[PDB]
This record gives structure tokens, sequence and C-alpha cells, in this order.
């Protein structure tokens, strides 16, 4: 339930939801809101398995 | 306007750079080498695309 | 409110000093782009524009 409910996080983006990243943005900013969710989702997966 | 990201008459219709592009971009005024008093009818931009 | 805004019609209207958007970027305005628009028109000096 943890793992799942930190995917609607911002992690320091603009949007949880990743369509709505990519609908406002240009790649080369929409490429950091990503990186920044990406580091946020590593995180919970890697806590996850642990 | 010469630049990754950028928008307007040139960098939608004439020139346009990748947004991973890498290199330089060099400028200067040219006024005493490409001005004529009557215009140049060689330059000029595309101004309307499919 | 209630309109079908179409935005290259500021391209039209005049060359910008500046045109920084937040949230959204340049091109990307032609999808649901607003809710509750607001335009705040105001004159300033040049040096104030930051």
């Amino acid at each position: 339930n943890t793992l799942v409910k930190q995917l609607s996080s911002k992690f320091g983006a603009i949007s949880s939801v990743l369509n709505d990243i990519l609908s406002r943005l240009d790649p080369p900013e929409a490429e950091v809101q990503i990186d920044r969710l990406i580091t946020g989702r590593l995180q919970s997966l890697q806590t996850y398995v642990t | 306007q010469i630049a990754p990201g950028q928008t307007g008459n040139i960098a939608d219709y004439n020139y346009k750079l990748p947004d991973d592009f890498t290199g330089c971009v060099i400028a200067w005024n040219s006024n005493k080498l490409d001005s004529k008093h009557s215009g140049n009818y060689d330059y000029w931009y595309r101004s309307f695309r499919k | 409110s209630n309109c079908v805004a179409d935005y290259s019609v500021l391209y039209n209207f005049a060359p910008f000093f500046a045109f920084k958007c937040y949230g959204v970027s340049p091109t990307k305005l032609n999808d649901l782009c607003f809710t509750n628009v607001y335009a705040d028109s105001f004159v300033i000096k040049g040096n104030e524009v930051s």
C-alpha cells in the first residue's frame, strides 16, 4: 500500500502525473521533472525491496 | 532566437536545433557588409508552413 | 472564459522582449492550457522587466 501510494507524491515535480509533465513541458524541461520523479520512485522501490 | 528550446518564425520554419544540441552559436554585427539602402531580395524567412 | 484560445496570434501581434512561462512551455499551449484566465496588463521600465 505504501509503495503504490508513493506514486501520488510529487518529489519536487510540478505534478505527480507523468502525462501532465509530458503534455505541459517541452523535452528539455520535462526531462528534469521526470528525473525528479524517477529519483523519488527509485528511492521508494529500493526501500520496498530492502 | 537560434538556441535549443526556442520558438519563433526562424526556430519554427527556417532553422531548428535539436534539444540535445551541443556546440557553439557565434554571432556578430554585420551592418557594414549586408545592409543595402534598397534592401536585399535574397534574404527572407519561410514565415509559413504545414 | 468560454473561449477557444489560439496562441499563435501573440506572435502575430508583436515581436517580444520576453515571453517566460512557468509550469508550461511555448508551443504546448494549443492543448488544454487554462482554467480561470486572468490577463494582468501594465507598463514598467525595461530594467524592472526582470
